[PDB]
RNA sequence: GUGGGAGAGGGUGGUGGAAUUCCCGGAGUAGCGGUGAAAUGCGCAGAUACCGGGAGGAACGCCGAUGGCGAAGGCAGCCACCUGGUCCACCCGUGACGCUGAGGCGCGAAAGCGUGGGGAGCAAACCGGAUUAGAUACCCGGGUAGUCCACGCCCUAAACGAUGCGCGCUAGGUCUCUGGGUCUCCUGGGGGCCGAAGCUAACGCGUUAAGCGCGCCGCCUGGGGAGUACGGCCGCAAGGC
């Protein structure tokens, strides 16, 4: 399986307001992607939550999802 | 906090000469300044016991300091303290 | 006295007993079902086997209301939670999505002595 | 004066006048405060992922500016106080740190 | 000193969503809950389930780790402010200014105390239902103090790495966190795992020493009696030394 950071741009990870590439790092539900899925290193996930969280106050990412096909 | 322009402004006041960083003066000099922003910053804050902490071995190193100043020359000893009114 | 044609079901699992309710499409329910609506009384309430007659009978008098396309909300876990799904497909109802909204705290309150 | 980056969400379906009104009273909070704006970028109209005061959607404003330190939160306040306002979060700037480069 | 860095380190104020409970409303019948079975309990004054709205308290899911920070206790949403410790590079400044530390002083999980707030969920005591030869327990339904906050006490612990602090010396290998570098790698500084020499009664330790040495502090001298008695000190008390 492809990890997020493998097919991806040269992105900002302290930009809380680009939705567009921060989604990729939600799962399906709302959850934030484990290190296994997103290819990131320690300091990259760790400054990449936070970032998250800051998108989530800010209504831009969801704080939590519904599962599908369950 | 303290930023640059304080803290060179306090170096520059207390050099034994230009260039001086690291004098017995300026040391002392520097840990007075952060012992009375943070016992300014215990005045209020009175819950605040690790930020205590530091300010007791700053004071310890500042009083280390000081007796050795006294011990080596007591005359610049005596301008270092009269200059920051301590003790 | 109804005729709506189309709805939700959500289907509440739990170690102890299973319950659909049906309901229209902006939520208000139209008819439900349990282990207790039906024969069983104690723990057999538990069992998959009830789960599926509560799904079926909630279902039937969904018929009895007209319901035809049902989309599905699943919250719990429990002995029979997919068995109540399984009747529900094959009840004659269309099924249109399944979805499992269980509803997770964010570590919020503290439990009983039993869930730690 | 540090740099700050001012994110304010409010009310979309505001009309014009409204809308004026309330940007030049942030605008004013800006200037009471001691508020030097740097930039301005105005995205308007967002999905937004939840919704916030009943609505699915929001209209958004962002601010980088350089103003005092003391005066942060205060200004906060100040602009949370209007009823309009649903959201303001207050970031510290920093530098675009980056990955897979 | 200069210039960079990581962090649930501490304090203050703000702020977000999920969930529980409760209240308002809509729609909707006959049970829900609970257990190994059950019963107390709740429900026709309309519960449970579903939908929308409101209130309040407490705690921060995913990220999260075998991770990080702190002297220890201990510290996880986000934001801002105030502030501590620490690491690295530069080789710049002072010129032995050092190490330890009886006493003293400060900090010190939980529970507990006092005054005043707060109170969702949980829950000693207690009230019931079961189980059993009996049930004063485990299991179920309730439920007060408490848990939460402000301020002042309390000074205990498996307060554990059951390993005091500092420095120097003594094979490496492997995983990792964080810096620097001419960046298959090297070089610092933390977190683990194997294992040289050596140590150990053995288990095991082994550059994070329980190895080889040095400095200083604390403590030990068979078990029970007993952390008891008396005395003193501290404490509102419980009680502690
Ligand atoms: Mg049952
Ligand atoms: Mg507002
Ligand atoms: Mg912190
Ligand atoms: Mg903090
Ligand atoms: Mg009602
Ligand atoms: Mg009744
Ligand atoms: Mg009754
Ligand atoms: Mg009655
Ligand atoms: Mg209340
Ligand atoms: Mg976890
Ligand atoms: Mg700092
Ligand atoms: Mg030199
Ligand atoms: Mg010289
Ligand atoms: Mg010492
Ligand atoms: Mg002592
Ligand atoms: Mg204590
Ligand atoms: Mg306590
Ligand atoms: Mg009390
Ligand atoms: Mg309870
Ligand atoms: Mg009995
Ligand atoms: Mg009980
Ligand atoms: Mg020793
Ligand atoms: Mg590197
Ligand atoms: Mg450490
Ligand atoms: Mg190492
Ligand atoms: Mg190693
Ligand atoms: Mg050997
Ligand atoms: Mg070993
Ligand atoms: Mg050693
Ligand atoms: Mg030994
Ligand atoms: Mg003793
Ligand atoms: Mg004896
Ligand atoms: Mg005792
Ligand atoms: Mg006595
Ligand atoms: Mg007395
Ligand atoms: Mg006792």
């Amino acid at each position: 399986k492809a990890k997020v950071k493998a097919t991806l741009g040269e992105f900002d990870l302290r930009d809380y307001r680009n939705v567009e590439v921060l989604k990729r790092f939600l799962s399906e539900t709302g959850k934030i992607l484990p290190r296994r899925r997103t290819g990131l290193s320690a300091k990259e996930q760790r400054i990449l939550a936070k970032t998250i969280k800051r998108a989530r106050i800010l209504g831009l990412l969801p704080f939590t999802e519904k599962l599908v096909r369950k | 906090p303290i930023t640059k322009e304080e803290k060179q402004k306090v170096i520059q006041e207390f050099a034994r000469f230009p260039g001086d960083t690291g004098s017995t003066e300026v040391q002392v000099a520097l840990l007075t300044l952060r012992i009375n922003r943070l016992s300014e910053h215990l005045k209020v804050h009175k819950k605040d016991h690790h930020s205590h902490r530091g300010l007791l071995m700053m004071v310890g190193q500042r009083r280390r300091l000081l007796r050795y100043l006294q011990r080596e020359d007591p005359e610049r000893y005596r301008a270092l303290i009269e200059k920051l009114g301590i003790r | 006295k109804r005729q709506v044609a189309s709805g939700r079901a959500y289907i509440h699992a739990s170690y102890n007993n299973t319950i659909v309710t049906i309901t229209d499409p902006d939520g208000n329910p139209i008819t439900w079902s349990s282990g207790g609506v039906i024969g069983y009384k104690g723990s057999r309430k538990g069992t998959p086997y009830a789960a599926q007659l509560a799904a079926l009978d909630a279902a039937k008098k969904a018929m009895a209301y007209g319901m035809q396309s049902v989309d599905v909300i699943v919250r719990g876990t429990g002995a029979g939670r997919e068995q109540a799904i399984r009747a529900l497909q094959a009840s004659g109802l269309q099924v249109k999505s399944i979805v499992d909204d269980t509803p997770v705290p964010h570590n919020g309150c503290r439990p009983k002595k039993k869930f730690r | 004066m540090r740099r700050y980056e001012v994110n304010i969400v409010l009310n979309p379906n505001l009309d014009q006048s409204q809308l004026a009104l309330e940007k030049e009273i942030i605008q004013r909070a800006l200037e009471n405060y001691g508020a030097r704006v740097e930039k301005v970028e105005e995205l308007g109209l967002r999905r937004l992922a939840y919704p916030i005061a009943k609505d699915p959607q929001g209209y958004f404003l962002w601010y980088q500016v350089e103003m005092p330190e003391d005066r942060v939160n205060d200004l906060a306040r100040e602009l949370r106080i209007r009823d309009n306002v649903r959201r303001v979060m207050v970031v510290k700037s920093q530098e675009p740190f980056l990955a897979n480069a």
